[PDB]
């Protein structure tokens, strides 16, 4: 601490003391369900962006171990938490909005982005915190006359 | 966010913007319409309550800070605008520091100028002294302080925790 | 650079040098004793109009009340040295109408009737010669707080206390104030510095003359010097260009685009424009915590030289002081405090001796077999006779039985000379 | 009475209190609790995070550190009062005027209290005065007399010598008064015989 190797006479504040924890104990709740994510991700048809589909998850257990095993998602961005911190995490307010845009509009579902989707059709908040997920659709959601 | 006033500045063709001393914009000149158009930010203020306790009374004053009273009971002091307060011509010690020589206390809440003490007018002359006849042995309080509490701070477990 | 002008001090075993004149010297010495009360809007200097701004601005915490706090302790804390430095008498004394005091002249300190202040010509002196900046410095949340004491208040407590001491010497400051007249006063003062009471009696006219040219001197040296009042116009560019760099801190990017918080709003979206102001707000914090730090020391240093003005008021114009250069250069007699813009100064008028005569001098007289000491003075001799005299102005006495003591033989003392001891009883008894 | 030792305390206290209530602040980042960081964030943005909150920390306790340091300042400037004060007053008695109690100072008496002195000083105050007619001189035999160690004082009918601060009329003798010049040249001498032991 003093930087030397001859300490003279006196009292010297060094370090603090502190007694280490012996064992971790994790408590979470008793309960355990399969989380419907397959309703959410692996659906048929979705909804257009004005009329977006809302989905509340609630009351389950959710292994996000799985999103990340099967996955044609080009884009997994997430904002206020960590892709890979999600599985040791609890949470409420969980929705799942799901919608259809274009190619180049996902960059507008996001925080304080500027476009028309984002003024008129669906809008965030600023101190939005969740992951938004985009993936392409053309052989679901497209058709060759045109899917209007 | 301001008032827009008439100008005498007289700017250059080229110029558009006007800078005071501290750079803030003083004047802006308008495309549309090619006049300067002077900027001067809008009326502000402090304000200060000044009270008696709340075991004595709920009544509060307010006084402007620096700001004349026909920009806002009513007194003017040069330390700003009092509101609530009635002034008293009579002359006591200061209670609660308004300032500029102006004080208030509570009797409503009254307003006055502090007394700096009692007249005494000595007689003075060229043949006469004044000699003590008698004398008080006085017992007065002097309050030192010597020393502060001593404090320690571990700056990695304050900052950091574990 | 010289140090001084070369002395040598003509030392000897048995030589002393007695003065035969004195000198009534008034000199100056100016005390800051207050700044210059500022507030400071912690939210409007660092965001001004935005309330963007302000809600970022809240998660630094308790930054603006520490702030305020402070400058408020030092606001209080200015109005506290005024009190303490001025408001130390509870009587407000007045000089009697006829304003004849033996022949000393205190017009250019008492105040004066003509002027709507109600000043000393002294003092008006005093404050005339301490002095869109302004505008700016209050647009951008600054403020200046007015002082409790107004200027002719505290002129008034200096006119109290000058009173006082005038017709009451230093008894008004030890409990009630006792009329004496003024040439008794200065017998006092003269006493207290070991002069007999005849010297001021015998040259009153004299002193009266030298104090009234030394209080010309002055009135005329404070108007002819620019450099007099350094002190507290020191003070005043010291709080007026610490505003100013708060002020022009204002216009620093601090690392972001622009410095216009109105302009990062106008361009950017919020979560880059909550970076820019985030970078704007931690640089303006900065900037007015290190403001406040300057100020604080600044205080302290005030507050040190406030106490000190106390301490010069209350022992050299209450009473006489025997500390040495605390009241003046010289021995000193008595203290005129005079109100000024920031402070107090101090007229100290104090005694030099002057017109310095050499004399043999001994330690003691042998008469008798017996050694003789003085009582109050010093034995002198001109040459051929011995006399004694007081030891701070040249005023030869016969040596008597009356003004010396007798303590052991002639044997002891080293360097005593023989001299006759005059008894005043021995013509008595012969008649 | 005693606000002067409590505001002391009460700064020291409150600056404590403030120090703990930044740990409070997030100062710009996205929580002011370090584990919920760790927790929430991968490495790369929980080390801004943790910068931040580091950066605004730091800053809060050297802002602390800093009034420590005056507020000691100050205190020390009370304490070398203090002990000028136990010196000059206590262990003595003190000529200078207002510093050890309003009057003339006789003695002082020291008493502990909590982070402080309070000085009990005993002064003694002059009280009922009285006016009399006062001379710098008495002229007898053609001589001037001054007093020795008093002042010249007549009730209206007589003179008499007395000690300045207390009134004790005694007869002018030429024990305690001195000889110096003649009549001539003081202003305001008076006639008044000079009684000879
Ligand atoms: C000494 O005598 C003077 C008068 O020469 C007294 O002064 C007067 O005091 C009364 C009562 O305080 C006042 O109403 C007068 O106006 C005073 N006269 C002047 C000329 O000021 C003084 O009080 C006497 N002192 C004592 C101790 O009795
Ligand atoms: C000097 O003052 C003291 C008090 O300060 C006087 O003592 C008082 O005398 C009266 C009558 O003799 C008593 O009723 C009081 O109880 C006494 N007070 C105290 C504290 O003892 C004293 O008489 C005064 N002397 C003169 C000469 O005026
Ligand atoms: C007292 O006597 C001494 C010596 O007799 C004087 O000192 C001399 O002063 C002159 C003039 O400045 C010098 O040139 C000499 O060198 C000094 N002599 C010594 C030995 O120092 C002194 O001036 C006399 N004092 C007065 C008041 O006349
Ligand atoms: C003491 O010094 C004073 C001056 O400080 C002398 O007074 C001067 O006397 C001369 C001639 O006697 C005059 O021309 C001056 O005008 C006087 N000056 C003042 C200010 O009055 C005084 O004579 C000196 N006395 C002794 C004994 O040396
Ligand atoms: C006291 O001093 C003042 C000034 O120091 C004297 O006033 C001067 O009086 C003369 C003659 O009357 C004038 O020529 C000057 O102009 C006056 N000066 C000022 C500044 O007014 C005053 O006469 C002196 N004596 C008394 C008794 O007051
Ligand atoms: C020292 O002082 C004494 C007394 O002042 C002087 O003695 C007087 O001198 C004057 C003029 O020389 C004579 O007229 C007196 O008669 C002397 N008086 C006595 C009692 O003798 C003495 O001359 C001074 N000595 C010197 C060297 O100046
Ligand atoms: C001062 O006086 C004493 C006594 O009158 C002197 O002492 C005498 O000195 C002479 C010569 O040295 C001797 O013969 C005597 O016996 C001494 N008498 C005594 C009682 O001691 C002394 O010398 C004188 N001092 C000076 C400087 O003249
Ligand atoms: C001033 O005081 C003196 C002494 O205290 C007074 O003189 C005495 O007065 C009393 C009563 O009048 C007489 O019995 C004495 O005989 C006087 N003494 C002498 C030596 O004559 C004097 O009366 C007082 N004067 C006033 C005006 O009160
Ligand atoms: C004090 O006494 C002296 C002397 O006894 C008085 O002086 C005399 O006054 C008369 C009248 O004016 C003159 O004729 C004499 O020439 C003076 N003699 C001297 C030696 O000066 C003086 O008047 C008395 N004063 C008072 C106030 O009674
Ligand atoms: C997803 O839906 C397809 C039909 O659209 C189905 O064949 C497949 O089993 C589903 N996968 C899961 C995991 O439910
Ligand atoms: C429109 O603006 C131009 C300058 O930009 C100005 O010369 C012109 O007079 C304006 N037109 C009107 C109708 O005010
Ligand atoms: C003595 O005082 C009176 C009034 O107090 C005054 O008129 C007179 O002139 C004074 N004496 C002298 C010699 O000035
Ligand atoms: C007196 O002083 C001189 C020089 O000033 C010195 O020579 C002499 O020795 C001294 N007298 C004694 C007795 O020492």
């Amino acid at each position: 601490t003093l930087k030397s190797f001859t300490v003279e006479k006196g009292i010297y504040q060094t370090s603090n003391f502190r007694v280490q924890p012996t064992e971790s104990i994790v408590r979470f709740p008793n309960i355990t369900n399969l989380c419907p994510f397959h309703e959410v991700f692996n659906a048929t048809t979705f909804a257009s962006v004005y009329a977006w589909n809302r989905k509340r998850i609630s009351n389950c257990v959710a292994d996000y171990s799985v999103i990340y095993n099967f996955a044609p998602f080009f884009a997994f961005k997430c904002y206020g938490v960590s892709p890979t911190k999600l599985n040791d995490l609890c949470f409420t307010n969980v929705y799942a909005d799901s919608f259809v845009i274009r190619g180049n509009e996902v960059s507008q579902i996001a925080p304080g982005q500027t476009g028309n989707i984002a003024d008129y059709n669906y809008k965030l908040p600023d101190d939005f915190t969740g992951c938004v997920i985009a993936w392409n659709s053309n052989k679901l959601d497209s058709k060759p006359s045109g899917n209007y | 966010t301001g008032v827009l006033t008439e100008s005498n500045k007289k700017f250059l063709p080229f110029q558009q913007f006007g800078r005071d001393i501290a750079d803030t914009t003083d004047a802006v000149r308008d495309p549309q319409t090619l006049e300067i158009l002077d900027i001067t930010p809008c009326s502000f203020g402090g304000v200060s309550v000044i009270t008696p306790g709340t075991n004595t009374s709920n009544q509060v004053a307010v006084l402007y800070q620096g700001v004349n009273c026909t920009e806002v009971n009513v007194f003017q002091t040069r330390a700003g605008c009092l509101i609530g307060a009635e002034y008293v011509n009579n002359s006591y010690e200061c209670d609660i520091p308004i300032g500029a020589g102006i004080c208030a206390s509570y009797q409503s809440i009254i307003a006055y100028t502090m007394s700096l003490g009692a007249e005494n007018s000595v007689a003075y002359s060229n043949n006469s002294i004044a000699i003590p006849t008698n004398f008080t042995i006085s017992v007065t309080t002097e309050i030192l302080p010597v020393s502060m509490t001593k404090t320690s701070v571990d700056c990695t477990m304050y900052i950091c925790g574990d | 650079m010289s140090l001084g002008a070369e002395n040598s001090v003509a030392y000897s075993n048995n030589s002393i040098a007695i003065p035969t004149n004195f000198t009534i010297s008034v000199t100056t010495e100016i005390l800051p004793v207050s700044m210059t009360k500022t507030s400071v809007d912690c939210t409007m200097y660092i965001c001004g109009d935005s309330t963007e701004c302000s809600n970022l601005l809240l998660q630094y915490g308790s930054f603006c009340t520490q702030l305020k706090r402070a400058l408020t302790g030092i606001a209080v804390e200015q109005d506290k040295n005024t009190q303490e430095v001025f408001a130390q008498v509870k009587q407000i004394y007045k000089t009697p109408p006829i304003k004849y005091f033996g022949g000393f002249n205190f017009s250019q300190i008492l105040p004066d009737p003509s002027k709507p202040s109600k000043r000393s010509p002294i003092e008006d002196l005093l404050f005339n010669k301490v002095t869109d900046l302004i505008c700016a410095q209050k647009f951008n949340g600054l403020t200046v707080l007015p002082p409790l004491l107004t200027d002719e208040m505290i002129a008034q407590y200096t006119s109290a206390l000058l009173a006082g001491t005038i017709t009451s010497g230093w008894t008004f400051g030890a409990g009630p104030a006792l009329q004496i007249p003024f040439p008794m006063q200065m017998a006092y003062r003269f006493n207290g510095i070991g002069v007999t009471q005849n010297v001021l009696y015998e040259n009153q006219k004299l002193i009266a003359n030298q104090f009234n040219s030394a209080i010309g001197k002055i009135q005329d040296s404070l108007s002819s010097t620019p450099s007099a009042l350094g002190k507290l116009q020191d003070v005043v560019n010291h709080n007026a260009q610490a505003l100013n760099t708060l002020v022009k801190q204002l216009s620093s990017k601090f690392g972001a685009i622009s410095s216009v918080l109105n302009d990062i709003l106008s361009r950017l979206d919020p979560p880059e424009a909550e970076v820019q102001i985030d970078r704007l707000i931690t640089g303006r914090l900065q900037s007015l915590q290190t403001y406040v730090t300057q100020q604080l020391i600044r205080a302290a240093e005030i507050r040190a030289s406030a106490n000190l003005a106390a301490t010069k008021m209350s022992e050299c114009v209450l009473g006489q002081s025997k500390r040495v250069d605390f009241c003046g250069k010289g021995y000193h007699l008595m203290s005129f405090p005079q109100s000024a813009p920031h402070g107090v100064v101090f007229l100290h008028v104090t005694y030099v001796p002057a017109q310095e005569k050499n004399f043999t001098t001994a330690p003691a007289i042998c008469h008798d077999g017996k050694a003789h000491f003085p009582r109050e003075g010093v034995f002198v001799s001109n040459g051929t006779h011995w006399f004694v005299t007081q030891r701070n102005f040249y005023e030869p006495q016969i040596i008597t039985t009356d003004n010396t003591f007798v303590s052991g033989n002639c044997d002891v003392v080293i360097g005593i000379v023989n001299n006759t001891v005059y008894d005043p009883l021995q013509p008595e008894l012969d008649s």
